[PDB]
């Protein structure tokens, strides 16, 4: 006679209950309660412009009609019952394709107090939207934004609160971390107010700081184009007589720089416009081009002004090295600030 | 160049609406945040609102229910209605933008700025 | 006061049939639509579609649902949209689409003292539409989302813009990277298939392509090769291993970065704007390696002939390249 | 007419939750299997495409019935009402029905009780292959099918007497491969819940060499045949003898990852790297040969004439004794 | 009431009904009428060897468990109605993963007649495989088959027919083309019969004629083999003293129609035998190839039989462009008709 | 006969209360779980997961099950499944999982007479493990897969391997590409988060990863550019040409080589094992062609010198990198 | 060389079972359809029946359900059973083969023929 005591409890609940309206419909507001657990923030795609993440989405509020008193304090219930009662449709904002995982079981749990009180969490899989200015790629940093609210009920039938402090009611798990190029420096909550064509919405946010860590672009492009430009200033001290040596340093040079300002944009999105990298590609292009004119001025001096042809070369063993030396200063001393 | 400016404000007796503006040039803002922020003299730099591309509205405690905020993406330009004005709102008015970095209640994640307007209530 | 409100409500779906559309065997029932375009991405030339996200909201009037005593919009749970009638609204050029459903369907019903009733959704959708890539780089697209009831003709459904012009909104907050939307449209018509008349409304855009991503990768490269296959002219004509790895090494850069292009396009049979600059690049470095040959072919018997035919090349060359971008820039913008 | 009152009767009282004889005997099932088409063989995946009409007949007493009638032609609708074995395939990756425009069963019912229940199915199976005499290999890739959740002792499976038909052979998607014959086979698999029936069916199948000749072999002798060119220049052409030398060996690099796409990233020797491999030592030791002929040309003139003019024979000599050890071994040797 | 009197007659056509027993069981056969409205043609894969149909798919049957009189003589009803009464199970005997569309509804319709007729029409997204023989590619033409027909019901059970004459039952839209590289010449609409291991079925068949623009593969492939060989062929007018620079010249063009030869067979599946386009880079690679092969001849010769050697260079150059022009004749002459 | 069991079936789904677990209330009720591998497959260090099949079974007692009379162990078919109390067990790194589903439902219910209840499933998920690539392709991963239930703490529920160590079988049949499994272990502990203390059970695999792939196309092909480069040591010093043509050739070849490896991976900020080899064959055949150039500087004024600098070039090239190698493969070793 | 080589029919008296077979050699023709084409002296090229890859069986309308074909793929072989002959069925039978590109029921579609075989029908 233990366990139907408790079944009883469950059919006087649901006796006469109508899961259609929210609890307090005309009378008052709903008021839901929300805090996050993020098991593990997922790879940011640059690409597609976006991230993932996986949370134990948690919510809680109180319903009058599920008061009762029996030999417990709290019914630890299954998730069937979660489609017998009314739940508030939270949806995501910025969402692109979200997953409520059901294996083995569909991921929820429910909670009903004996005060009416209610406990409603479940696991998600979250692509969220996360637009990206890249004009200081790769030594860019983004907050990339989460955002959900009701989707059919206004500011003046259901609300959203932070079940804490809103510092404390996003905790990210310290092992969960999934991301290969970025960096989690830390997360801001918020929350604010939309108006749409049918109505005012509350909008709960919370905002993750990213910041890309450069050291994958160190290896597959800054090092590849500073080894060119230095590999083309060889020529300058080759002498004047191997006209086919030094010109093979031009063009293979050249074809080089070629191929890697190609393939550095094949991550990133076709944005309009020159990224820090961009700007870095260019310019060790105009050195590698600049070392090859160098050399059709030499040759076409030789043989008629040996004099010189030979101070050219002199001064371009000095001068061009200095630049690039000068030009990397400037460059990181004005990226590494910002 | 880049060059915020900002409109109107001005004189207002004993309360009552005032309109405060703010005009884009040389970018489109249109994937940035654009807040407002007002500077007591000598006192502090402080957050009213923010609005993001979602339409997302932003407001400070002690002007919640007051202002309104509300973007025109079209014109590039962001606004700010004043209602319910008080002697102790007597400051500079300035227009703001950036991407939010750290919060997007906080002066130093804006990097671009309005040059000011003076809002000056009279009772 | 619950108590009555749960009475009305099943008063009103009591003998409901939802099998009958509004005004069955009458006055066609009119349904007007709003669109809240939430984003647009992933225009695709190689698939030739384009991912569309919306609040698409569905408005009309049932009198079977009109209450009476409740001074309230009551805004119901989502799964009751399972028990009421609603339009078989569809997108003909839909190639894939779904509803949102985390963390429930995302769907909206709202009922109204009168018996009119909002129906909104949340659809992310893969629209079709073939683009001309005639003058790819820098051309325009019209890309349209077709509307039209499935099963109803206008004897029994009509369509309209809810608000007009403002039916659609949301678009100026759009920021695609590589296009930029210059107007969006709303047309009204009817269609006419073999079963009947069919009420329709069409949503199209104009995009517009951004070039300075072309620039940087394509049109640069192709400029800075085929300069530095005028160096060729400055060297000795008596440098054969010289001039000829230089005239070699550009034309066949040449042909490497064309057929690069043309791994993200699709295998299109006709002759985009891009390729007709990488062509006409393609002739003058070929004609520079040429004018090499015809150097070291009699430069032994006519040495003076065979240098002057290299000092007009450091005219001719740089003078008529620029006058093919001339051409070029002028006739595509 | 009567025919809805003998279905009527048939479900009436009708527990679909029980096996037929559940206390009696083992409920004896026999399998056809007409295959449409063997899909792409995937190589990386180590899986291939094969799209079925599966058919099942068996008998259930409790579906008899008395009339004029002989045997009830239904749809899939009924297939809900009554008992199906729950007959899955171990060795499936990914499997379908297909449900356009209606579910593709197929339900026939007796008079005296048989049942015959068909679906067509897709299925996308595990099958290993063995990459050693790539791409002169042999497979025989099986599919294997059983019950889930009935024992030896409940279910027992049998083919029938002619059970895996194909209709057109070569019509199947089988590009690089093609279909020898085909072995059916039936075995008891003993897991830890039970001992189980498994009905298998293998496929063998015989790569097709003539895509690689056109993309490998064929490149990759052409490029050797090209470093030859190197032993009739002169020798004192020494930036001509070079680069038709450094290009033979970088070009040869170039070729060996292109052929190892195609193959998952194994750790064991193919025919294919075995080959490619010492069509590098050709093109490198003929750079070799000329740097040991540069070096020797001012301190001994005459003996440099000597070592150019036999590496026009060797060297032609060795690659195509080579070939012929080659192919003799990988075509009928193993 | 005015919708009570079209609600009782629905509850009276259904009263009794029997979704399980095709029309005029044991009395008749099932005669089905059916056509076909392509919205539009999608493109062709030649990997998958498979292409993309979107329809609208219509069927019609007389069905007399349904005569009613009323004062309407059609019941234009909801899609709901469709699953309560009997409806053909046609499935595409070569078809693939299909889709029937379900946005935002199922995209059905079902309208009854006074007399019991049905009309029931869906909008599919049908992928059928399409069998090809790529021994004329980039030249090649293909008709791509299209059947369907009752998967349990065998021929003296449910036959099918077109609704009109069959020419004119399928039909394709004006502006529904979503082919890049096939021309749609026509459509052959027919009827058979096929016999399985369980009867005779009635299959539907349709086969659109389709033929490959020829295009892409000019400028992809064409023009650079072409362009090579007449490069491979200007060796021929540098002076015999140029062994540096006519070495460059022979294994640049050997190595870039290497490069070509791979590139080319990307778009084709993995088939073994040789294509149209295979023949025509097997003779290019021959001619340059050849190219270089003349020139160890010509630089053998040299020094020890000089004349010999000026007199290969001389003739090399009138007969490799002259052979080369003439292979081109007869390969797209061959090609071309066929 | 066949009717007696369809009313003891009938009679334990009479008055059964699916909302409830077994002994609710009351003591907490013990899970016992078994997983035979089928197979693991796609081990990706792209996207950072393992796929993985198998045959998930739990076990259980529930006391309202019992029956009497029939001494049989009821195999039901899987659709009575739906109106039973199952754990509601979850993979907490599980990414995109499904039970297949062809012919039918691949699940198992099978009653015993004091009540207890064995519940099979065919699972295959995409579980996540993060790999610490630092030493690779020389690495030797650890990838898990935790097994927990979702909804009731360790006052209601609790998991235990049946069997203890022999609750895991089939690991030694998985045919794994490129990893070869070393040991598996099975791991019991309680997690405790805001809601409370759960039970988890814990499965992890210790892959080593097989060098015979990476020998062939990356270890190898390095060496034998390095190599390459050394033949200019033996050329004279007046073939300017020659020399550094074979020269700029492998310095870029190694370029090439570096890049396109790390392109099959993801962007990881740090360097690799194979990273550190590439980087140090770039460093020997870029001092090759720069040990030329000083030598083509001073080989006019002091010829003496500039063949002695190639004779020791001839030694100590081939010396240095064969003590690099040695040390490497020790270090990785 | 493709050679399909067509044999049996011949001379037949008050109709019957006359099986006419083809056997097609050189090359594999699975994937092609393989067709039977009637010509009686001086009057057209007829289309009987022909099956393709799927086993699909197409008859022309004046001998359907009288003569019955069918393909022996592994044998690559296709043959046709002739019963109920009448006069009008003396003709030469000829068997062909293609990819049936415009039509399965038009001649020009197949592009291999064999050598005709004669069915003489007396009554
Ligand atoms: C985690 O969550 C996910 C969801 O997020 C969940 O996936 C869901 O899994 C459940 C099963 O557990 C699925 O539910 C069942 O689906 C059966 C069919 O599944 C196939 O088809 C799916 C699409 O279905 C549409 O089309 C078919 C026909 O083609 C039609 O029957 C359906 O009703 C449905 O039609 C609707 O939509 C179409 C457009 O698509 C419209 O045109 C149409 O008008 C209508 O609106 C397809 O999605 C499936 O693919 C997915 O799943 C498979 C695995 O299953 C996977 O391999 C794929 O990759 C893919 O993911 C799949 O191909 C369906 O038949 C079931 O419905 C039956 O049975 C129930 C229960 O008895 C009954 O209530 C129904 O009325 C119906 O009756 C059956 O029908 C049988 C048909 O053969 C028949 O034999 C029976 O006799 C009976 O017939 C009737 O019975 C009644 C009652 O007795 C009687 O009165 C009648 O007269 C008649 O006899 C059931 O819906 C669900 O679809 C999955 N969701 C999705 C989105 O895929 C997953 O399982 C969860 N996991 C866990 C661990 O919890
Ligand atoms: C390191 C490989 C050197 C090959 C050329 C050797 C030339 C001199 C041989 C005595």
């Amino acid at each position: 006679d233990n366990t139907t005591v408790f079944t009883r409890i469950l059919d006087r609940l649901l006796d006469g209950y109508d899961n259609r309206l929210r609890p307090g419909l005309g009378e008052r507001v709903t008021e839901v309660k929300t805090d996050i657990f993020v098991t593990s923030f997922g790879p940011v795609s640059d690409h597609d412009m976006e991230y993932t993440i996986d949370v134990f989405f948690r919510q809680s509020w109180k319903d009058e009609r599920l008061k009762f008193k029996g030999p417990m304090t709290v019914l630890r219930l299954n998730n069937l019952m979660a489609s017998k009662i009314w739940t508030p449709d939270t949806f995501f904002h910025n969402g692109k394709k979200s997953v409520a995982h059901n294996m083995t079981m569909p991921n929820k749990l429910l909670r009903i107090t004996e005060d009416g009180t209610l406990l409603y969490t479940m696991r998600l899989t979250v692509r969220a939207e996360c637009p990206m200015h890249l004009e200081d790629f790769p030594m860019d940093a983004h907050a990339c934004p989460l955002k959900f609210g009701s989707y059919a009920y206004t500011r003046a039938e259901v609300v959203y609160e932070w079940t804490r402090e809103p510092a404390r009611s996003v905790v990210v798990a310290e092992d969960g971390s999934r991301l290969n190029q970025y960096d989690l420096l830390g997360q801001t909550v918020d929350s604010g107010i939309v108006q749409s064509s049918t109505g005012e919405y509350v909008v709960m946010t919370t905002h993750f700081h990213l910041k890309r860590k450069i050291g994958y672009f160190v290896i597959q492009t800054y090092l590849p184009c500073i080894m060119t430009v230095i590999l083309s200033q060889v020529s300058f001290w080759l002498n004047r007589e191997s006209v086919p040596a030094r010109t093979v340093f031009g063009v293979t040079t050249v074809l080089t720089m070629t191929t890697l300002s190609i393939s550095a944009r094949n991550s990133l999105p076709k944005v309009a416009y020159a990224t820090a990298m961009d700007w870095f590609i260019a310019v060790c292009y105009a050195f590698v081009f600049s070392a090859l004119i160098e050399f059709a001025t030499v040759n076409y001096f030789t043989k008629s002004q040996p004099a010189r042809a030979a101070k050219i070369d002199r001064l371009s063993r000095i001068a061009f090295p200095l630049l690039f030396g000068i030009f990397n200063l400037v460059y990181w001393a004005t990226y590494l600030n910002r | 160049q880049v060059q915020l400016q900002e409109s109107g404000g001005g004189l207002v007796q004993a309360g009552g609406s005032l309109r405060v503006s703010c005009a884009a040039s040389g970018r489109t803002f249109t994937t940035y945040i654009m807040a407002w922020f007002r500077q007591a003299p000598g006192k502090e730099r402080e957050f009213l609102a923010a609005m993001d591309q979602g339409r997302i509205q932003y407001y400070g405690d002690s002007v919640r229910g007051r202002f309104t905020i509300s973007r025109d993406y079209a014109k590039n330009s962001v606004d700010l209605q004043l209602d319910g004005l008080r002697p102790e709102d007597t400051a500079v008015y300035y227009c703001a933008a950036g991407a939010g970095f750290w919060g997007l209640r906080t002066a130093s994640s804006y990097h671009y700025w309005g040059q000011g307007t003076q809002v000056t209530v009279s009772s | 006061n619950m108590s009555f409100v749960k009475e009305t409500v099943d008063k009103l779906l009591k003998g409901y049939d939802i099998r009958l559309r509004p005004d069955f065997g009458g006055p066609p029932v009119c349904v007007g639509m709003n669109i809240d375009i939430a984003s647009i991405d992933m225009v695709s030339e190689v698939n030739m579609d384009y991912t569309l996200t919306m609040y698409f909201q569905q408005y009309w009037r049932d009198k079977r649902l009109a209450y009476s005593g409740i001074p309230l919009n009551l805004t119901l749970d989502n799964r009751v949209a399972d028990q009421l009638w609603v339009p078989d609204t569809y997108f003909l050029n839909d190639k894939k689409s779904f509803v949102h459903g985390v963390t429930v369907k995302n769907r909206m019903i709202r009922l109204h003292p009168d018996g009119t009733v909002l129906y909104g959704l949340r659809i992310t959708t893969t629209a079709a539409c073939m683009m001309d890539l005639r003058r790819y780089p820098l051309d325009e697209q019209n890309c349209t989302l077709e509307i039209e009831s499935y099963g109803y003709t206008t004897d029994d459904i009509e369509f309209y813009w809810r608000g007009g012009d403002k039916a659609v909104t949301g678009v100026e907050r759009i920021e695609l990277p590589q296009f930029s939307i210059v107007e969006h449209r709303l047309v009204s018509r009817n269609v006419v298939f073999a079963t009947g008349a069919y009420p329709r409304l069409s949503l199209s855009f104009r995009l517009k392509r951004n070039i300075g991503y072309f620039i940087l990768q394509t049109y640069m490269p192709s400029i800075l090769i085929t300069i530095l296959s005028w160096v060729s002219f400055w060297i000795n004509y008596d440098a054969s291993a010289a001039r000829v790895a230089l005239g070699i090494t550009t034309v066949l850069t040449m042909t490497t970065i064309n057929t690069h292009l043309r791994e993200t396009l699709p295998k299109i049979p006709y002759v985009k704007a891009i390729d007709m600059y990488l062509m006409g690049c393609f002739v003058f470095v070929f004609l520079a390696l040429l004018e090499y040959a015809f150097v070291n072919y009699i430069f032994f018997s006519q040495p003076a002939r065979a240098a002057a035919i290299d000092r007009w090349s450091r005219i001719v060359f740089p003078f008529t390249f620029s006058l093919f971008n001339l051409v070029y820039w002028l006739y595509y913008v | 007419g009567d025919v809805t009152v003998i279905l009527n009767n048939l479900l009436e009282g009708y527990d679909n939750k029980l096996r037929p004889d559940i206390g009696v005997k083992p409920t004896l099932i026999h399998t056809d299997m007409y295959v449409n088409s063997i899909g792409p063989v995937n190589a990386i995946n180590m899986e291939y495409t094969i799209d079925i009409f599966f058919a099942q007949t068996w008998y259930d007493r409790r579906l008899k019935f008395n009339s004029t009638i002989k045997v009830l032609r239904l749809n899939s609708n009924m297939v809900g009402k009554i008992w199906i074995p729950d007959t899955f395939f171990r060795n499936s990756k990914k499997a379908d029905a297909h449900w356009i425009t209606t579910p593709n069963r197929m339900l026939r019912i007796w008079n005296d009780g048989r049942v015959l229940y068909t679906l067509r199915l897709t299925i996308d199976a595990e099958c290993q292959l063995q990459l050693h005499n790539f791409p002169m290999d042999e497979h025989s890739c099986p599919l294997e099918f059983s019950s889930y959740g009935y024992p030896r002792e409940e279910i027992v499976y049998q083919w029938k007497r002619s059970s895996v038909e194909v209709g057109d052979t070569r019509s199947w998607r089988l590009y690089q491969f093609s279909f020898v014959g085909l072995r059916n086979t039936t075995e008891v698999v003993k897991t830890t819940s039970g001992d189980y029936v498994v009905m298998s069916v293998y496929f063998d199948l015989s790569r097709r060499m003539g895509y690689f000749t056109i993309q490998t072999y064929i490149p990759c002798t052409l490029i050797v045949v090209l470093s030859w060119v190197s032993f009739w220049i002169n020798k004192d052409a020494v930036p001509a003898r070079t680069s038709l030398g450094i290009t033979t060996v970088l070009t040869m690099t170039t070729l060996s990852t292109i052929a190892r796409k195609s193959l998952p990233k194994v750790s064991y020797v193919t025919a294919m790297d075995l080959f490619v491999s010492v069509c590098f030592i050709f093109v490198f030791s003929a750079l070799v040969e000329y740097g040991t002929l540069h070096y020797f040309v001012s301190s001994q003139p005459a003996r440099a004439a000597k070592m150019d003019s036999y590496a026009r024979i060797f060297f032609p000599t060795a690659f195509c004794l080579f070939n012929l050890v080659y192919w003799v071994s990988y075509l009928y040797l193993g």
